[PDB]
């Protein structure tokens, strides 16, 4: 539907994603994706990071969260790096982050943090070429509470690719988030969106 | 508070009143005596290389536009319209020949000049003196091997003199390496700490590494990992500490070229830095070539810090006494392969960026130490920086500055806060100089 | 169920809406409504405002968001206008707002805003009389981020009527929101709830 | 800061220090010299027409109850219990004979009198002097054709005299039209701007319209649309600007009766206003009948603004130097058909209400200009209001006040800030008068 | 899956709950639970507290919200009360709270409060022993607006047990919430999560 | 503001300036003259019974660690590292032999001593004087029947003398009952009120109960329920009010042992308290045994309050002039059956905890009264506390202190604020004593 020449504020990337979900809808797949993501969020919320890696994250994963530099809507000449990687992790790198979370000398983890995630707006569509690959889009509100009166709330859209792996379990092979707040007001982005 | 007389920093920079990290009246006074007076990091050539390229930057709490001119120079201007005071530029970077104000449409050039006013002839006739209505210009803008700094005070020393003895230590990496580029855009995050908390930590705190970063060392897969949980102390002359007249200082950890980077980069970097060092031995001598491939944790007074080798580059932008906006860039050597450049930039952000696992170790330390400075019973308490006092030297035959010939100490804290006191109690640069005529003698007392 | 004589805090309007959903539930309709709203939210989030009008909004639409004056619970004499219209738009009026969003001289839109919407608590029931008319209730959290450190979060319940239109696509014919915060603390209400 | 001596506003109101939009100490001082001294908008007869009807309103940072008495008068009282200081009324409007405090149950009448105290006889006996315990009353409450204003200062001029020369311009619409009603309730939104930012914009800023509102003009479908992107400048005597002794001022855009309204209202309104003007020609003369159907952008000093014809009515309620709570009502002519009244009210909110697309164009301008007033390098900078200076007149045979006979200029800024300086540097009304004895001469200098 | 000896940050209680949902999934039950909770939230949002008690709350209910004292991750000696009960109510006690909400002299309820609840991440599993008992997990964001500019937002995970009661309607028999923010920054916790 | 001369509280504590609940400069001054000078509640033996047990507590805006020592004593220390000022302990309670700082690893004992410094020998050699680097210790820590209080001022009276005449009223429940235990952890909630608002309410406000708590009385199912909506006033000598030299005071409601508790506890409690009273008649006399089972609403100056019988125990921790962090514990009698202990603790939280339905009735009263203290027209207004003035006695043969022999009055407000004025205008304890040498005469004037 979308014509980005007319819909002036829409990026080509965003228009491509609209197209993938508006066509060919499979209700059962949407339900499967909802289950997958709800279970993922549950594992993360209880800080079962090893279980998350083992049950939800594929060996070939790319887990990426970018922060895009604010540029003019009419900008057409400045062509330098548009973004930076808050996260751009392979499986090993996620594992390092998980070990860091679990280390008994991670002083910031005592007293124990409290996480609550809200996953909504789930959409799912099979990839046209890799019949093994399932595109899942979802939005997350992530609430982190610690040390009595520190409260940080994150908001984001997630563009995921999930593929069945060993044992035929669907696992995350790509997560992409373009984080919507340019200057973070949550002390850090040390949460798994 | 009478800043002429108040002893905020004790003699030889041995201690500081805790209130310096929490007192808002002092914060306002720093805007005048620290931020409006000293050199502040703006950008890098690599970020505004072509005519018309610009970025916005903070200078203290002020925001400026920093623009590459047609003649190749850089000028910087307050990001505030000369008419009714609206913020001129709302983006972080771009390319343009001028900037038009969205309120009444006044048009300014990239050179700050007021170039056009809508309906000038019909409304103002010949009454408008545009020549007097250019954007408020940052008086001084200078470069250190591509790194651009600004200063609002025309009376400041040249940037090179301001770096003082620290320049000698930075040159192998900043100059003799062939040059560095700054990889943007930066990460940006607000922390509930005073700007001095991270600044002091980066300028001379190696003591915290093994304990604060125990988890990151252990998990991280890095060259400094033997330190995790203070399981081990650095060797012999594993390094040194230095400080200078104008406040800048750093720690030196010999040979730690892979820095905080994960094992997925250690072999590659250790090869690359060693190869370059071999070539530099013939050009700058063995000591300086080794400094090139040694990890420097440095603060360029007041609020710009960095970890060379690791490639971390920080700006601690002040918001209020317990709020700082942290900007994090990556620095890379220009002659590195472009795939290495990319991986190094991601690794910098991976460890010290918004979701930097090492950075996260430091946050509670910085935040609570700052916040405790507001608490009634702690305001007049003394923060200690006496480690290594009475063992520092001045005028060494090989290593310049006030130097502590040990990897772990508080030498650089003392010099940072010797300069900070001198500024807070001075009304201008001349007074700062008068207050600093015996700076090294003060720092090396009892030795 | 609800007897407003006993349930003292419940308005007659609210009690009427409870009744419409508690009776006759159609699971398939709930799923259809979820899809419709998730797709609507996606189009809005990527700022595809023309696509939103074309694909989601009916020609006969009334899009209304009110702000109700705070009055006493026991008030029974003062009878002046109880509310005002933050939005009370027909299709043409929405179109004007869309053109305003897309105009290259809308200076407030540079750098580009970032929107993330969270749609939950979806309920759907067919209208008793107009078998063409579907009542959909849903709640929205709408996160707007701009200019580095401006973050505004809106919260609301939406009472919608959707009807199949041309090409048999279901489109919005009425949206009603009674905005819950009397004094806005988000700089403005310039978002499509 | 010594407000007796500090030049916050330069001679002839030609410039103002930027800090006036950000300095909290000055904000507190305005509470005393601006808000506690001058006339502030409360409500309209149409909103509290019957005995017992009340609304709450802000007066500066204070909240008052404004109540229609049995005798038809209106009295206003601080919304604060005389016992332990609890807020008495928690709603925005209603009808009641009195107000009971939820803390200890003290009962006050609609006339502010303390009428009952629970268990008075048993607890206080005859010791309680209720006659001395009435709610703190707003000293002065007056009406201008149904629009109710309050003033805490008994020494203030009558409201009519306070409006000074602006009254002549408002009368065609406020009086000769048959009267206006205020359609409530208002929209309410907090913006991160100083109250003076919108106040100055509404009092005399037509220059911003074509550029700031480019998108709204173009998209909006309105009578002033030829201005979009400064594509065109208004004609000849397309209008004028005026200012007065006590600070109030406005712009006049001849014949623009449909104002900001969309094409779905232009024909209907242009018919309606022209028809009434025809009738008024015989009663008040052609010039005044034309003023009736001309768009007036006006600020009634200090913080009440309006766009006649467009029907926008605003209160810029001060919170702190960079926070204002904006109240937006619609004004309609009483003799308009009730369906037109409804559509006009929605259109006012559509364009200038909480989701007002025109209002949104102005927000960043107001917010950043205010916020920049806190930034160190901008505090002592000068905001300019010199457009049209040296072309204003006083004592014109047809149009009263200090007048600039052009549609676009800064005449009204100069008068607003001439009055503002006089108030900020004066301890009372007498001093303000002493400081204003040559007000028009000051404004018309060089002419 | 979870081994708490390896997944060091995971509590035994949390690991037990993962297990109950990861095994034996019944899509229809998930949908039923979603309906139940959405309807519950709707009744609460319109302040139909009597209807809520009558239609959603079982006679044998335990409605409990705890606040856990912050202790060291490595703590193994201090064994005093770990938590306190913000709510720990039986049916009668809920009824008292409902009467308090409805009393015309509850001055804090004028002007009328505005509630909006967002229920997500719904999971449902039948109890292994009491085939009458259904375990439902869900997360809630609860927005309370009052008096012009007071806005309070609550975030929590809810561990519920629901059982069919009279008329065969499923009703709440246990709700347990471990409130994630230790020091409340919402003036009070006087909302039904 | 000159606190030496400013009359914040009028003679005999008859009124207070409303600004005391909103003025931030006064808040800062209270940190010095109220919080750093007087006795503040820390914890109870029952919460740190074993060696090594600790809790963190606030003392004013400061945070302290309160630790049970090996010898059975309790010591308390500022929760701030002696090195660079990081917060030492991040948890609320625990058991430990020492505390290690997460920044540089300095180790302190439970006795506050600096015990270890990483790499001491290699870095500091023998230069570090650890004996001078112990945590900053709270000068005074004392117990009242297991309730532990701290004071930063070594010059303070012993806690028992500080309680003055209030001690006599607390002893039946705190001592003769066999002792109380404190059930933790507390509820914790921030309210937008000044700490004095709840403190004054608990110290002597029975007048508000019937009206403020109308809904809770009616719905609640409690012994005081006849009061709902001021439907009825307490009887004859239904109670009394008292106040003391150092500010503490309370109301006494005879025989109300079940307090705010719901009918699901009234019979059980009325049996239990009556049974104990019967036994106490022989040990302490009938009057004191009755006091034991009478509801006391008390504030231990400045910011600790309680309702005996009901079992509510509060700390009003000050944050700023319009922010207070409320801690709520339950108190139970040690010899109660453990199932009763449990139910009573839940009932305390049920009625006065974070979701306390009675507590909720009070919030708007406390918040708006505090917030109105910032509003311009209310700052200099007078909050009234004259109810019962001229009927108080001193030196009664049976009931000690300044006493009002009626259940409802403002006696305790007057004594609380007589002490508050004396402190705010005094530089030390000696001056407070000088200002208090005729305290009871001042309170009983006109009688
Ligand atoms: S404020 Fe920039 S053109 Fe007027
Ligand atoms: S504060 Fe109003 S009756 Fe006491
Ligand atoms: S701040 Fe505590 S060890 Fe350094
Ligand atoms: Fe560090
Ligand atoms: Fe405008
Ligand atoms: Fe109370």
């Amino acid at each position: 539907m979308i014509n980005i020449q007319e819909d002036k504020l829409v990026s080509a990337h965003d228009a491509e994603e609209i197209l993938r979900f508006f066509n060919c809808h499979d209700s059962a797949l949407q339900q499967e994706a909802t289950t997958l993501l709800t279970q993922e969020a549950h594992l993360l919320d209880i800080q079962a990071y090893r279980a998350w890696l083992e049950h939800c994250v594929g060996s070939e994963v790319q887990y990426q969260v970018i922060s895009r530099e604010l540029r003019a809507a009419s900008e057409r000449r400045y062509k330098l790096n548009e973004a930076m990687n808050v996260y751009n992790e392979n499986f090993q790198q996620l594992k390092v982050r998980v070990e860091h979370q679990l280390d008994p000398q991670n002083w910031g983890n005592s007293p124990k943090l409290r996480f609550t995630r809200f996953i909504t707006n789930v959409q799912a569509a099979m990839d046209v070429n890799d019949k093994e690959l399932l595109h899942i889009r979802s939005n997350v509100i992530l609430h982190r509470a610690r040390r009595g009166n520190q409260v940080d709330v994150f908001y984001a859209a997630r563009e995921d690719k999930w593929k069945r792996g060993e044992g035929g379990v669907r696992k995350l092979v790509q997560r992409f988030v373009d984080y919507p707040e340019r200057i973070l007001q949550t002390h850090n982005l040390m949460v798994f969106l | 508070m009478n800043y002429n007389n108040k002893i905020l920093v004790s003699e030889s920079g041995l201690s500081q009143k805790h209130l310096i990290h929490g007192d808002e009246e002092l914060f306002q006074h720093e805007l005048k005596t620290i931020f409006a007076r000293n050199w502040l990091f703006l950008t890098h050539d690599s970020l505004i290389p072509a005519p018309g390229d610009y970025v916005t930057a903070k200078m203290g709490i002020d925001e400026v536009i920093v623009s590459r001119q047609n003649d190749g120079s850089i000028r910087a201007f307050l990001n505030v319209c000369r008419h009714r005071g609206k913020t001129l530029v709302s983006v972080e970077a771009g390319n343009a020949k001028g900037f038009v104000c969205s309120y009444h449409g006044w048009g300014f050039g990239s050179n700050g000049e007021l170039q056009s006013v809508p309906f000038e002839k019909d409304l103002y006739g010949e009454s408008l003196n545009k020549k007097c209505l250019g954007l408020k210009e940052v008086a001084r803008v200078e470069s250190f091997h591509g790194f651009i700094y600004g200063c609002f005070d025309q009376e400041a020393p040249p940037l090179m003199d301001y770096l003082g003895d620290a320049a000698w230590y930075l040159e192998p990496m900043f100059k003799h390496s062939g040059g560095l580029e700054l990889v943007g855009p930066p990460g940006k995050v607000v922390i509930k700490a005073n700007w001095k908390a991270p600044a002091e930590n980066f300028v001379g705190d190696a003591y915290h590494v093994g304990w604060t970063h125990a988890s990151s060392l252990r998990s991280g897969e890095s060259i400094f990992s033997s330190l995790a949980g203070n399981a081990a102390l650095p060797p012999e002359g594993a390094g040194l500490q230095m400080t200078s007249k104008y406040g800048s200082g750093m720690g030196v950890l010999w040979d730690g070229y892979s820095g905080v980077h994960s094992a997925d980069l250690v072999p590659e970097l250790m090869a690359f830095g060693g190869a370059k060092q071999e070539r530099l031995n013939k050009e700058i001598g063995d000591v300086r070539a080794r400094i090139y491939r040694s990890h420097l944790n440095c603060t360029v007074f007041p609020n710009n810090s960095m970890l060379t080798c690791s490639g971390v580059f920080k700006v601690w932008n002040p918001i209020d006494a317990n709020t700082t906006e942290v900007w994090t860039y990556a620095i890379v050597e220009k002659d590195m392969p472009e795939d290495l450049k990319r991986r190094l930039a991601d690794s910098v952000q991976r460890t010290f960026g918004p979701a930097g696992f090492w950075e996260s170790d430091d946050n509670d330390n910085m935040e609570t130490a700052s916040q405790n400075g507001k608490k009634y019973q702690s305001r007049d308490s003394d923060l200690l920086s006496n480690l290594g006092f009475g063992e520092d030297v001045y005028g060494d035959a090989v290593y310049p500055g006030v130097v502590g010939k040990s990897a772990i100490g508080e030498t650089s804290y003392r010099g940072f806060y010797r300069a900070y006191q001198a500024h807070v109690s001075s009304s201008n640069w001349a007074e700062f100089e008068h207050a600093s005529s015996t700076w090294h003698t003060e720092l090396t007392k009892t030795t």
